[PDB]
Formats: structure tokens, sequence, C-alpha cells
């Protein structure tokens, strides 16, 4: 999985994907590569988490094209199964987007993630 | 906490044990009875869960592991009988928010034994 | 009409008037890079085309609005722009240098170099060269000497970067340019501290620092520093 | 006496402000190579503060 | 559905105008820029209209 | 010591 | 003695410094948590940027070497980093493994050092709560936990065949650790065998060393005077505190004529008279170089301050029982090294720069030297 | 004797320096300062021209490889002639290239000889003559197309 790049540790992952519970509930959560394209497009995107063992990897590959066009951190974490387990669905998860809001309860939460995906990048 | 039975094999006795989950992954192992501190195991992460399993080796010879799971998946296996090493490391696939784990098919907690050769 | 008059720095104009943009002549007319906005203007009367240059886009041009004092980029000029994404900057400082100088962009991702290709073929001036500049060796043929040397590579080892190009490429008394960002090389530190080291680690390479300028509020945590290249 | 610290003060300032432009001079090179670059009080003040913390009481 | 499907329409509108816009507009600089000078007596002398 | 003391930069000022 | 190369890490502030095994490569850390490779194989006053390793947000404190394949590294947030720093893997510069030391609950832990142990494939490491942890390095877990200081762990070292291992801190304690029973052995179980009293502050370096001929434990710290300890008889073998200042470079001397005594320290120079003892006067000199050695002319007119860099003179004149000082200008000394300078009269001098030039200045008449055999 | 490698999109270029040990003076800037000293101190050998632009590109990749050309061998081994002379090559890889096919040059690569390929290319254009600088524009510039879609496997 070289094309998978950065690729998050198993610290920071489990960061990562405790963020992505919490959004969950909190309905700030936009799950699918489909939804996460759209997000950005709109500009209300956090930052971008990927699975690195989707395949073919190419499918969710384009988000990061549109990710260092629009300045918008992102990050890949290793399993597409734990990821969509967090998100709190029933399917494998490849992609899944942080919908941006300044009165969230998870507000620092998100962008303590957020900082540590920048200076993985 | 859950209690197991720990044979000392350089004496070839068998006596219970205490385990305890502690704060930084740590799982603490008393002796049953006189309540000594025997030996202490550790794991990376937040200790969720963590079970037992016995693995028989001759005749009046078993060995006690301890499964501990992460919150994040990450299992450890420890022997109990060498000073609680880890003897094998492994992860849940599409494990997150582990909460527990058991092992069944054999003797444990729900199914004890009544002497070594059911082990 | 719009009142397009010249500015300090040849190559470079202001398109004056109701609505004042900096501007710089087209090389290829009657098509955009990058879609930006094209004017025109009839000068005895022959209309000549002109095309916007956006600070926010380019850092080099937030260096304009700066007030560099120096710039050594100028017409029939030699540069070698290390960092060459794309042709947003490299066709304006194309414009700039015109047919009689040419732009040596080089580039070392493959996506964006693709974009850079299919614009070096509208001007002849540009020579597109596909390699890292960590390693200048290998891409020595395709460069001449070269009057002045940008750099906007945004990697924490740049300055061995433009020590290696410049102790190669570079003419005696050559022009060195580079564009800082302080959040690549330190980002627990304030900017000041980062550029500090920046100037300091150019000079132990043989560059003299001329004048420096932070490019707010085109970019935040980021400065344009200009030398010179004295190997005597 | 502390105007003469001032004094003092002002002569050893490697910069001026000229309006919107701050003019900065260029140490010699011969003072960055004899010598290696000074220290930063922040971190080196950090450990000490923390080796010398109350908790400590090193008394 | 409906209505957030009208608003988006709008914002997204709006946000491509802004883009527009701004790029016609010239903003001036407000950075530092300092100059560097070899001899402490160039400093002392330095005058910007010089 | 201020009555006996020396210094060489306020000299070299002056 | 001065420096041959100034090399920029191209990162935040270095906390620690460590060298690989096959000695090609510095790995350095830095404040903002980054780790920087650094290859030194091109040669003497050559240095290379390398590589820099996956980026976190913890300072690290202390780096330790795997051979040439990990770097591990102890953090600020209280853990311990396994980065991979194998070229030709596709894990390079990934951070492999992560381990949480036990943190106080009122207070910040920091992993002051870490030490890799080769025989045993583990790692030691001291934190800011006193405890001295035993770390698989396979599996990256806890093997052991002694909590043998009161203070902070701030320097771990190792023997040779890592039968040792030695702690010193805050506490002004060296704890030995000892896995040397064959029975230890076989079971991987260190043992805390004893501990030392012996310096009266803190204990910031230790070292070892051993060979057929020699077997040392050196130790230093705020005491600002060496310890020396035998690694194998640490428990009962002697023990030598060396002085506090050795004065094989003298920075005093006193002048027959004029009884006067000159000392020089960071900078400044001091005289004083004795007919009991009156400080005639103070030079303050700005040069941040530190005055290497000075020389008085027998008449005690004529001073000469000799530092690598520069070398001034200065006149003396006894005035109203001080001494008013001029500053000779000569261009030559300015620009002139001076490692050792001696007066042949009130006069003239003998300078040797660091070069080793000898030439005499009247106040340059080179002096031939004989060559040295490599 | 002395020579220096140089490469251009034209071709190979073989210069004869006059000095054994150019490479060992410390003088070499103000030695070269104006393309007339160049002339005297560096003569033309042998000038093997790119026929086409595939052997250009071809010979363009051998190069950036470190590789010792087909073009190349034919025009080193033309002076072959000149017994226990030194060959002056900008790049270490390419002088250890040159050193495994076993030639009666002494190779040498310094950071001292870059002030001669310095010199030497700042002038390029009136130390060739024949070309303009147009025309060696013009050849960087197909040149540089070409081994641009080679990169990118257009």
């Amino acid at each position: 999985n070289p094309k998978a790049f950065p690729l998050a540790d198993a610290a920071l992952t489990q960061q990562i994907l405790d963020v992505v519970q919490q959004a969950a509930n909190l309905r700030q959560l936009k799950k699918g590569a489909n939804e996460a394209t759209k997000t950005l497009n709109r500009g209300i995107s956090e930052f971008i988490i990927m699975a690195a063992d989707c395949e073919p990897i190419e499918i969710l590959l384009h988000l990061p094209l549109l990710c260092e066009d629009k300045n918008v951190p992102y990050v890949f974490v290793p399993s597409r199964v734990a990821l969509g387990r967090a998100c709190g669905v029933s399917r494998p998860v490849i992609a899944a987007s942080i919908t941006t809001n300044d009165a969230s309860a998870i507000k620092t939460q998100i962008y303590a993630v957020k900082d540590k995906i920048e200076t993985l990048l | 906490f859950k209690v197991a039975h720990l044979q000392n094999s350089q004496t070839n006795s068998v006596h219970g044990i205490v385990l305890l989950q502690g704060n930084n992954g740590w799982i603490n192992i008393l002796h049953s009875t006189s309540g000594l501190w025997l030996m202490g195991c550790k794991i990376e992460g937040v200790i969720t869960d963590f079970c037992i399993d016995y693995q028989p080796i001759s005749r009046g010879k078993f060995r006690t592991i301890l499964i501990a799971v992460n919150a994040y998946g990450e299992v450890w296996e420890f022997d109990l009988n060498k000073n609680g090493h880890v003897i094998r490391r492994w992860k849940d696939q599409g494990g997150v928010g582990i909460t527990k784990i058991q092992v069944g098919g054999g003797t444990t907690t729900t199914c004890p034994a009544l002497q070594i050769s059911k082990i | 009409k719009v009142v397009i008059e010249p500015h300090r720095h040849a190559g470079v104009y202001i398109a004056r008037g109701k609505e004042d943009l900096l501007v710089t002549k087209n090389m290829a007319p009657g098509e955009s890079v990058y879609g930006e906005k094209r004017i025109s203007v009839e000068e005895p009367p022959t209309k000549v085309e002109y095309r916007v240059w956006n600070p926010f886009r380019s850092k080099l041009a937030a260096g304009i609005m700066g007030g560099l004092d120096e710039l050594f980029i100028a017409p029939g000029k030699k540069v070698l722009y290390l960092g060459a994404a794309s042709g947003t900057s490299v066709s304006h400082v194309s414009d700039v240098v015109g047919p009689e100088g040419v732009v040596y962009a080089v580039e070392f991702s493959h996506r964006p170099g693709r974009e850079l290709i299919s614009m070096a073929k509208k001007r002849p001036n540009i020579i597109p060269i596909i390699e890292d500049a960590r390693h200048p060796q290998k891409y020595r043929m395709l460069i001449g000497m070269v009057d002045c040397v940008f750099a906007d590579v945004a990697q924490p080892d740049q300055a061995r970067i433009i020590a290696l190009n410049s102790h190669m490429f570079l003419k005696d008394q050559g022009g060195v340019v580079i564009s800082i960002k302080a959040n690549c090389i330190d980002s627990t530190v304030d900017a000041e501290t980062v550029f500090a080291r920046e100037v300091q680690k150019l000079r132990e390479e043989r560059i003299k620092p001329l004048e420096q300028l932070t490019l707010e509020p085109y970019e935040r945590d980021h400065c344009i520093v200009v030398g010179r290249y004295m190997r005597s | 006496k502390t105007k003469k610290r001032k004094t003092l003060k002002n002569l050893r300032k490697d910069s001026v402000k000229r309006g919107k432009f701050r003019v900065q001079l260029l140490s010699t090179t011969q003072d960055s190579k004899t010598l290696p670059p000074k220290k930063e009080s922040s971190i080196i003040r950090s450990k000490d503060r923390w080796l010398n913390r109350k908790a400590l009481n090193k008394g | 559905t409906q209505d957030s499907n009208y608003v988006r329409t709008l914002r997204q509108i709006e946000l491509k105008k802004l883009e527009k816009g701004a790029k016609q507009l010239m903003f001036k600089s407000s950075g530092n820029h300092t100059i560097f000078v070899d001899s402490r007596e160039k400093m002392n002398e330095f005058t910007p209209e010089k | 010591e201020d009555d006996v003391e020396y210094n060489e930069e306020l000299d070299d000022a002056g | 003695g001065l420096p041959l190369r100034n090399y920029d890490c191209n990162s935040g502030v270095i906390w620690s410094i460590s060298i690989n095994d096959s000695q090609d490569k510095l790995s350095v850390g830095c404040d903002n948590g980054t780790v920087v490779l650094i290859d030194i194989s091109g040669g003497p006053g050559v240095l290379e940027h390398d590589t820099i390793l996956m980026r976190q947000e913890a300072r690290v404190l202390t780096l330790a070497w795997k051979k040439d394949d990990f770097v591990i590294g102890g953090c600020s947030d209280g853990r311990i980093r396994i980065w991979s720093a194998q070229k030709n893997d596709e894990n390079m510069g990934r951070l492999l493994h992560t381990m949480k030391v036990d943190k106080a609950k009122k207070e910040s832990t920091l992993v002051w050092s870490v030490i890799y142990l080769p025989r045993t494939d583990q790692i030691a490491s001291g934190d800011s709560t006193g405890s001295i942890k035993f770390w698989d390095f396979q599996f990256a877990t806890l093997n052991q936990s002694f909590k043998a200081h009161d203070a902070d762990v701030l320097c771990l070292t190792t023997d040779t065949d890592n039968n040792y291992v030695f702690s010193a801190g805050v506490d002004r304690k060296i704890f030995q650790f000892s896995q040397n029973t064959n029975k230890s052995q076989k079971n991987n179980r260190w043992v805390n065998s004893s501990n030392r009293l012996l310096h009266g502050n803190d204990i910031r370096a230790i070292c070892a060393y051993q060979s057929k001929g020699a077997d040392f434990l050196v130790s230093g710290g705020v005491e600002k005077t060496l310890v020396i300890n035998s690694l194998t008889s640490f428990s009962n073998g002697n023990y030598r505190k060396m002085p506090t200042v050795e004065p094989y470079s003298k920075n005093v001397l006193v002048n027959k004529e004029q009884r006067l005594v000159v000392s020089w320290s960071e900078s400044t120079v001091k005289i004083w008279t004795m007919g009991n003892y009156k400080l005639v006067c103070k030079l303050t000199l700005k040069d941040d170089q530190n005055i290497s050695t000075c020389s008085l002319s027998p008449d005690g007119q004529v001073l000469v301050v000799g530092r690598p860099s520069t070398t001034k003179v200065f006149h003396l004149q006894p005035v109203g029982n001080k001494l008013k000082v001029t500053k000779l200008d000569n261009d030559l000394l300015l620009r002139t090294s001076t490692k050792l300078v001696k007066f042949i009269d009130n006069s003239k001098i003998v300078i040797c720069s660091c070069e080793d030039d000898v030439f005499i200045v009247d106040l340059p008449q080179e002096v031939e030297l004989l060559e040295v055999t490599s | 004797m002395a020579y220096v490698l140089t490469e251009t999109s034209a071709g190979y270029a073989l210069l004869k320096a006059s000095d054994k040990k150019i490479y060992k003076s410390s003088s070499l800037i103000q030695d070269l300062d104006s393309s007339d000293k160049v002339l005297k101190e560096f003569k033309i050998a042998a000038f093997s021209k790119f026929n086409s632009a595939a052997n250009a590109l071809e010979e363009a990749n051998s190069i950036i490889e470190g590789k010792v050309s087909s073009q190349l061998e034919k025009l080193l081994e033309e002076i072959k002639k000149d017994k226990k002379s030194t060959l002056i090559v900008s790049e270490t890889k390419l002088a250890n290239a040159i050193n495994k096919l076993g030639l009666n040059f002494n190779v040498v690569s310094d950071a001292v000889t870059l002030d001669i390929y310095r010199a030497i290319k700042e002038y390029l254009p009136e130390l060739l003559p024949g070309m303009s600088d147009n025309d060696l524009s013009k050849m960087s510039l197909g040149l540089a197309h070409s081994i641009g879609r080679h990169k990118l496997k257009f």
C-alpha cells in the first residue's frame, strides 16, 4: 500500500477513530467517498479520513487531489472495517469527513487531532 | 477481577490466583489464599477486558495464559508460568472500541475443572 | 479605457484606472493558462494583450505588492525556477523575461508536471525539467548559466537545495530569491525566529542577503528573502 | 547609573526602526565560525526549572 | 429536503461570486520589510529615500 | 569595584 | 580547538544527539518532536541531511539506536517511541510502536534517558517519576518496573555484556541493576542489586568503559566534579573524587614587581595589589570568546590578553593606588590567534598561534620549528 | 595531459586542458572569468553531435543514470593514444563508470573542477564555433520535452 500516504500510526489511529465516533453521535460526520468529495467542494470539511486497505485504492485517491487544492488536512487509517464500525454503520467505509461547526461540543478534540494530521503531513 | 489456576512448575503444586485490572494497562495477579502479589502484566493503551486460557503440556502439567485486549483491538498473550512474559501479539481484524473478550470450548471460569486431567 | 502604466521592475505593469491590478504582457495571446482575466489595450494603435497577476495565487506577485527593492528577474535574463508546481507563476515569470530570456522550470511531482508540460508548448521560452531539485547533477545538460535563482520549494532542507543549484548554475553576483514557509521548517517557534535561521544558513552558503519581506495579508507565516551570490 | 546601562544597551543593538522598514546588521562571518551559536534561553531554562521544581523540596 | 437544496444553491452562487470579485480587487500589502547592511555606520546613516 | 571598573566598549564608544 | 563545521538541523532546538553502530549517521532530537538523521559518512567536516523521521508533538528528550535499523526515543509526553531507520524497507521513517510509562498524577512525566541492551534485546528507560523500566523490544511490552529513585532519573548506562545497568539522577544516588547470575539470565529478570550515595548534588552525566586493562564508571553533575568507580566491583570497590579544579592551564598570574595578582575568568580580568590586599583594577572585555591566556610584562606596565580569535594589548599605569588602562593598537595581534604567549622582556613577546606558528613581536619574526613525524 | 568531459544538448565536448593539474589551482575563477582565456586553456578535442532527437534522448537518459554511452566511449577511445592522461568529469558516478571501462585515464571529479565547468558552460556558445546561443536553446527545448515525456511515461 505505498500509495496510501501519509498513514497514521497505531497511537494516532485510536485518536482519529475516537473523534470519528464522537462526531457520529453529534451527526457531524459524512460517510462515504462520494459525500467526502462533496464536502470538499462545499468547503465544510475539517479533515478527511481514508482507509488504506480499500481495494482498488484508486477509488478514493481523488480526495487527496481535492484536499491539497483546498488546503484540507487528510490522513489514512489502516482498516476500512474499523473505520466503518467507528462511523456507526454496518458496512465498511473507505472514506469519511468531519463537517465544520464552530458551535459543536467536540470542537477542541477535532482541532487537537487536526493539528496532529497537519504535523503528520 | 477473575480467578484462575496457576501451577507452580518447579514444585508441580497448583494454587489459585486472583487477576485484577490496573489503571494503565496493568494486570495485577495475587495469590488467592495468602494474598501475596505474585506478578504483574502491562499492555499499551487502556485495558478493557481479559480472559484466561489453559494449555495442557503433559500428564499433570498445564500452563495458564492471560489474554488481554486493548480498546484499539491489540491482543497480548502472557505466559503466567514464566513471570508473565509476553509470548504472542496480534490484532482483532476490524476491531475498534473493543469491550470484552472471552474463550470457550475448554476449561474457564464458567466451566472450571475438577482435577488436573480435565484441563 | 484602462490606463496601463509602467512599473519599477521591467516586464511588469499595472492596469491602473478604475480596477487597478498587477499585470504582465502575454507571450501567447488569446488564451489564459489558469483562467486569469486578460486585458488588451491599444497603444500607438495596436492592441497588446495583458494578463492579470493574482498575488494570492503566486508568492512572487506578493513580493511585488510588498515592494521588493531589487528583483533580479527582468527581460532578457535566464531564470531558474525551483518548485515550479505548474504554470501558475512560471508563465508570469516567462512573461517578464520575454522572448529573449528563458525560464528553467524544475518540478518533481508527476501530476503537476504533466500540467507544466502542456503549458510549456505554448511558451517556447520555458524549458520544463521534470526532476528532483535535490540532485541538480541529473539535469545539468538542459540548463545554462542563470542570472537569478527563484525558489518556492516548501521543504525543510530547502537551503541545501538552493546552495547546490546556486553553486552550479548561478552566475557570480547572480540573483537568489527564496520564499520561506516557516510552518514547514519549525511550527513551534514564531515566524521571525525561523526566518532569521534561514538567512544565516544562506550566508554560510556564500549568499549575501539584501532584503527580507513579509507577505501579509496575501499569505500568513511567509516571507521572501532576496540575496546576491558572491562566490568571491 | 541606569542611563549608563541603557546607553550601553543601545550600543549593543543590531537593528533600528527606520519607519516601516527595520534595518538589521549582519555579523561578521568569523564570529559564527570561531564560536558555536548561542543557546536559546527558553529551552535550557525549562530543563533547569524542572530539575529545581518545588515538588523536589531540594532546599 | 427541497428547502435545503434551494438555500445551498444560493450559497454556492454567492461563494463563486465572492471568489471572482476578490480576484478583481487589489489589496495593499501590510508586511515588515527589513534591509540588511554589513556596517553599523551604514545602519545609523540609513535613510529610506537614499 | 565600580570606581576601578573599566569597560572596553564604553571606551570604544567614547 | 575551533568549530570545524556548524550544521543546522533544519528543525527545532536540539535536545538529544546520538550516533548509530556503524558510526555513519547522527540522530538528532528536536523540540518540535522531529528526529533528523544526518549523514556523516562523507568525511571529516562533511554533514548532510539524510532523512526526517515521522513527526509527533512531544519533545524528543533522548535517543538510542538498535544497530543501524531502529531509532528509540524518549519523549516529554511520558512515552517511548520506536522509529524504523532501515533503508530499502517500506517502513522506513515510520513510527512502529509507542510505549507509555506510568505517569505522575500531579505532574508531567518525562522520559529523560533510554538505552538499548543488545544481549537481552530490551530497552531500559528512566523517567521523571524515578522508575526504571525494562521493555521487550520485539513486542514493545514492559518486562519489569523498578521504583528505585526518589526523583528524576537523568542518565543511564550499561556494561559491555549488558550484565549491569547503572542509573543516576537528581537524588544523588547511583543504582545498580544486575542480571549476572545464570538463572537470572535464563529467566531474563533484572535485580536491584545495590545503590550508592557518592555525589553532593545532581548526577547529570554517567558513562561506562571496559577493556582488558580498564574498568571505569565515570559520573559527574551539578557538583562540578567527576566520580570514578569500577563497574564489576561497584558495590565494594573503591572510588575517587577528582578535584573540582586541576589547573593544567593557569587562570592566575602574580607579578613579583609591583606585587600584583592578576586573574582572568569569562572575558573579565581583575588585578589585586598586596602590601592586606586591594583590588586596583578590573577590565571588562567585549568579545564573547573567553580569555584563553593572559601575560603580564616583567615591569607590569604591559598586559597582553590572548584569545583564539584575537590578541589585545593593554598598557597599565599606576595612578592613585589604582591602575589606568589604555589599549595599545596592534593590527597584527588583533588578527592573530594566541594559544600561548610569553614575555622576553618588558617589550618583546613570543606568541604561539593555534596553528603552531611561533613568532616574535617587538611592541612577525617567525621562528623555525622542527617537523614532527606523523 | 588533462581533459574535461563536457555534456551538452548538442553532444559531447572533449577539451584538452593545457595544465596537467589545472583542477589543483586555487586561482581558477579569475583565470577563467572571460571567454578568451577559456579558449586558450581549453581546446576542443572531439565533438560527437547527437544526430537525431531519439539518439539525443537515449544519450540524455544514459548520462542521467551515470552510464557511459556507446557514443561517449568511442569519443573517449579516440584520445586513448595519449599515455597517462587525466580526465576531469563533473560527476563521481560518471567518473567511476568511465574508470571501470579500463581506459588509461586518471579520472578526476572534485569540487574544484566545478569552477572549470562553471567557466566552460557560461561561455559555451562562444566556445563552440558554429552554433548560436539561440540554436543551443532550441536544442534543449526539444530535448527537454522529449525527456520530460519519457519521465512522465507519456
